[PDB]
DNA sequence: TATCCCCCCTTCGGTGCTTTGCACCGAAGGGGGG
């Protein structure tokens, strides 16, 4: 029996205190069959109305399986668990990871269940389960052991992840293992073949531990060497009309925060008539050499970019239309870390909400194997039917920080 | 003998003590009464004396809403509330009727000061220490406390949903038959048995709660239909509002209109075409409570045809879990719409109505998105299932607005009613610009310093027009800009504004606006033909851009 | 000169750039029903 360790919060800030939002009926049963199975197993347990806490639930049908998993958002309780992150529980990061064949992920997140969690602090896991129509109030509980989705359940149980880890990572120096949440990342340079095989056996070797003291067979694949920062690209052109020749230079305004090297002074003074837009102007020998060296520069890769570990990720998305958007981290609004774009999927042609679902799962997995810190994100959706909708496609176990943006960009900038 | 009932805890502020106030004195009639209620409380139980023991005690005042001079006892609990354990009610929306299942044989039961029956701390009660002067203040007071749960209390009604939940729940482990729906004060039971075997169920039940201690009068305890359940007149096939009579003023002043407005709103959920927002217009620009706001042509239209639509009753219906829940809405105009969330024609099962105004340039198509929005977290909330809508809007002006808005949209599922008045976009912009179109420089400048601005436009071909104008900010100047050059040409023009802020506006599509500069765009735009904007960095030496800028600086 | 919950309006106060006017959220207080 791992021995409880005391956790302590910020001084002076209470706990978690956040509404639920309502439920279908059948995510509801799914949800209180549940909650009543791990309470007859002892997981759960019900608890009074003296406690001022509570944090939302929802229950998800995670990616080739047919049973609900509980979710239960932790944000606030991350927010404001404090001294986990200079605790040397904290992982270092592997930079290694960013370039590997492939890398595979693991639903090791069951194998919390099995550590007490402290008695002091437990009071702040507070989760409850709504009712239809309101026809009887919250059904009220409280885990009894590591949550799932808390900063501080890996940390507290890096050591017995550990005593596991280091047998492989000994007898196999090739393969890095990470460890984000409830999640495992784990990649190797091998072939498909070889790299499924080594999988294998880890995930053996977990199950047999487990042995001696939702679904378990999951398998989600990636591939970091096919990610690429993407400069933005001039439009390829010999005839020119004004408006292109305008837009163009709109388009060297836009990346003119990006970069310092680009000159519009000579196709400034191409633009020095009041024509009509549909008018054709030829471009002239000073127009070609700035628009070559322009573009030169432009495909010239971003310099001055660099990683600061106090800062913050903001995930901006722009939607760019029949189904494509775009992404570009960053920690400050000019030096973007980390361009992108999300082309269409399949079963989602209609569903934009969907769409934006998927992309944020994507770059979400993206910059935690990349940093390890998921970024804030800024959706381009409406804050209501994104709480109303973001559940039924949503298929991860974790939940980023993301604020909404009203103000159009009415930008094509980053759409080539 | 009796079955008690345990105790939960509470607790004060940490470092902050308790209640030290002290009230004025009263009528020497309402102190006398409250004296015997409270003498008479004491000798029943509830209430225990307080010795020098407890030196501070909480102000107790008298009320007398309930009848007319029932000398009914509440108690400043107001520093309390601020001073003890914070609490997290679990249970806070109210029940809705539609949701109700058609149960063969309903009955409900009322519970007579349940909150009185469940205990309190032992701790706290020195803190739940109140104290009534004599009468007349002859002797300054006498002190008292609660050894059960006070009324008006942050926790009471918390710790009283938790005791019955506790008390109730093993009845509904025994039978999985009855449904036992309970808010508050309310025990709606009802079940699909026989005439007497539910009487005998609920019998069983009736004493199951006495042996507790708790007591339900058989005069509140309803015995055939119609049953009157929080507000709700529930028939056997029908739930309906309790009537309700709206004033009939000839001089309406500023809360009258309000209470109007509010009994249109709560008889809004079963009358169909009901409407507000002419009637809630005078209210804007709160300067005079008292006074008496005349109501114009449009008020006493929108009150006169509520009025015709209330005349009649009209009764909604349970739904059935064994159906598909189909919705509607229907554009009433000015951004007002109607609910018809039913399962069978001709047979709602709700109705409302949605008029809020989100953004000060929006239209139609965003507007009936923020509806549809509503009726679906509504059906959650109250059927646990999304309703199957009968949109106004047609496919193809869907398709055309939401493949191409920048941020993301989705309507979960439709098909197309034809019912005017319809919603479709009044003008699609272009995105290319044309042949055989003329081409505007427009730009805005003005100074803060000055309160004045000149604005003006430069074609291609000379024509020039420098509209001075003062008091109008610089978003509105270049907004004036484009106003002129909408107005100059004909029905195809490509105008080539410098300006950041406006082009969202035009961009956006709008078809209302508060800023009527916004409106007479629109009403420019809806006559045009073809009309394309453009961007251009402002200050760059682009063309007519500083040309105007020059004369406008 | 009592408490607490849903909902419906309007007023003013904070945000963010949308740059300082403008759009856009958040409670305060107004009524309806419990
Ligand atoms: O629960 C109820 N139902 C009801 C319907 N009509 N009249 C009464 C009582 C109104 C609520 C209440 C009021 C003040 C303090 N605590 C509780």
């Amino acid at each position: 029996p791992i021995e409880t360790v005391p956790v302590k919060l910020k001084p002076g800030m209470d706990g978690p205190k956040v509404k639920q939002w309502p439920l279908t009926e059948e995510k509801i049963k799914a949800l209180v069959e549940i909650c009543t199975e791990m309470e007859k197993e002892g997981k759960i347990s019900k608890i009074g109305p003296e406690n001022p806490y509570n944090t939302p639930v929802f229950a998800i049908k995670k990616k080739d399986s047919t049973k609900w998993r509980k979710l239960v958002d932790f944000r606030e309780l991350n927010k404001r668990t404090q001294d986990f992150w200079e605790v040397q529980l904290g992982i270092p990061h592997p930079a290694g990871l960013k370039k590997k064949k492939s890398v595979t992920v693991l639903d090791v997140g069951d194998a919390y269940f099995s550590v007490p969690l402290d008695e002091d602090f437990r009071k702040y896991t507070a989760f409850t389960i709504p009712s239809i129509n309101n026809e009887t109030p919250g059904i009220r509980y409280q885990y009894n052991v590591l949550p799932q989705g808390w900063k501080g359940s890996p940390a507290i149980f890096q050591s017995s992840m550990t005593k596991i880890l280091e047998p492989f990572k000994k007898q196999n120096p090739d393969i890095v293992i990470y460890q984000y949440m409830d999640d495992l990342y784990v990649g190797s340079d091998l072939e498909i073949g070889q790299h499924r095989t080594k999988i294998e056996e880890l995930r053996q070797h977990l199950l047999r531990w487990g042995l001696t003291t939702p679904f378990l067979w999951m398998g989600y694949e990636l591939h970091p060497d096919k990610w690429t920062v993407q400069p933005i690209v001039l439009p390829e052109k010999d005839s020119w009309t004004v408006n292109d020749i305008q837009k163009l230079v709109g388009k060297l305004n836009w990346a003119s925060q990006i970069y310092p090297g680009i000159k519009v002074r000579q196709l400034s003074k191409l633009l020095r008539g009041t024509k009509a837009l549909t008018e054709v102007i030829p471009l002239t020998e000073e127009a070609e050499l700035e628009l070559a060296e322009n573009r030169e520069i432009l495909k010239e890769p971003v310099h001055g970019v660099y990683y600061d570990p106090s800062k913050d990720l903001i995930a901006e998305i722009q939607k760019q239309g029949q189904g494509q958007w775009t992404y570009q981290i960053y920690q400050e609004p000019f030096k973007n870390l980390k361009t992108g774009k999300y082309a269409r999927m399949r079963g989602a042609h209609t569903n934009d909400v969907k769409q934006l679902t998927e992309a944020v799962q994507k770059i979400t997995t993206e910059s935690i194997v990349i940093w390890g810190k998921t970024p804030k994100f800024k959706l381009p959706i409406q804050k209501e039917t994104w709480e109303t909708w973001w559940t039924e496609y949503w298929q991860a176990t974790w939940i980023p920080e993301w604020e909404f943006v009203n103000t159009p960009p009415l930008v094509k900038l980053w759409y080539q | 003998p009796i079955s008690p009932i345990e105790t939960v805890p509470v607790k004060l502020k940490p470092g902050m003590d308790g209640p030290k106030v002290k009230q004025w004195p009263l009528t020497e009639e309402k102190i006398k009464a409250l004296v015997e209620i409270c003498t008479e409380m004491e000798k029943e139980g509830k209430i225990s004396k307080i010795g020098p023991e407890n030196p501070y005690n909480t102000p107790v005042f008298a009320i007398k809403k309930k009848d007319s001079t029932k000398w009914r006892k509440l108690v400043d609990f107001r520093e309390l509330n601020k001073r003890t354990q914070d609490f997290w009610e679990v249970q806070l929306g109210i029940p809705h009727p539609a949701g109700l299942k058609k149960k063969k044989s309903v009955t409900v039961l009322d519970v007579g000061d349940a909150y009185f029956s469940v205990p309190l701390d032992e701790d706290f009660r020195k803190y739940t220490a109140f104290t009534i002067p004599s009468i007349n203040n002859e002797t300054p007071g006498i002190r008292y406390q609660y050894n059960v749960l006070p009324q008006g209390w942050k926790g009471s009604p918390a710790i009283f949903q938790s005791s019955m939940t506790k008390i109730l729940e093993p009845f509904k482990k025994q039978n999985p038959d009855i449904v036992i729906y309970q808010y508050m004060d309310d025990l709606y039971v009802g079940s699909d048995l026989e005439i007497g075997q539910h009487r005998t169920k609920i019998e069983e039940l009736r004493q199951h709660l006495l042996r507790w201690g708790l007591t339900t009068p058989d005069k509140k305890h309803q015995k055939e239909p119609p049953f009157l359940w929080m507000g709700y007149e529930l028939h056997p096939d029908k739930w309906t509002v309790q009537p309700i009579v709206l004033p009939e003023k000839d001089s309406w002043t500023v809360n009258d209109i309000q209470k109007l407005v509010g009994k249109l709103n709560w008889a809004s959920q079963i009358y169909p075409g009901i409407k507000v927002r002419q009637l809630s217009k005078l209210l804007r620009g709160t300067k005079a409570l008292t006074e008496v706001i005349p109501l114009t042509e449009e008020a006493e239209l929108e009150l006169a045809e509520n009025r015709e639509i209330l005349k009649e009753p009209v009764h909604g219906v349970y739904y059935d879990p064994s159906k598909d829940l189909i919705a509607e809405i229907q554009k009433q105009g000015q951004g007002q719409w109607t609910y018809q969330i039913y399962q069978e024609p001709f047979k709602n099962l709700k109705t409302g109505k949605y008029a809020r105004m989100r953004g000060a340039h929006t239209n139609d198509v965003k507007q009936l998105t923020e509806a549809v929005q509503k009726i679906t977290t509504e059906s959650i909330v109250i059927w646990g299932k999304t309703p199957k809508f009968k949109l106004p809007i047609q496919k193809e002006t869907w398709e055309t607005w939401w493949t191409e808005y920048w941020q993301a949209t989705w309507i979960p599922e439709w098909e197309f009613v034809n019912t005017p008045p319809l919603v479709k976009l009044w003008y699609q912009l272009e995105k290319e610009p044309i042949v055989g179109a003329e081409t505007f420089y427009v730009d805005g400048a003005a100074n803060r310093e000055t309160k004045l601005g000149k604005a003006g436009y430069v074609t291609n071909k000379g024509r020039q027009k420098v509209v001075p104008l003062t008091n109008t900010t610089n978003q509105k100047t270049e907004l004036q800009a484009i106003y002129l050059a909408l107005q100059d040409s004909g029905l195809e023009v490509n105008i080539v504004t410098n300006s950041q802020y406006a082009l969202g506006i035009i961009q956006a599509q709008p078809d209302k606006s508060e800023s009527e500069l916004v409106n007479q765009i629109i009403e420019q735009l809806i006559k045009k033909e073809k009309v394309y904007l453009a961007w251009v960095p402002a200050h760059k030496g682009i063309g007519g851009n500083e040309q105007v800028d020059k004369l406008v600086s």
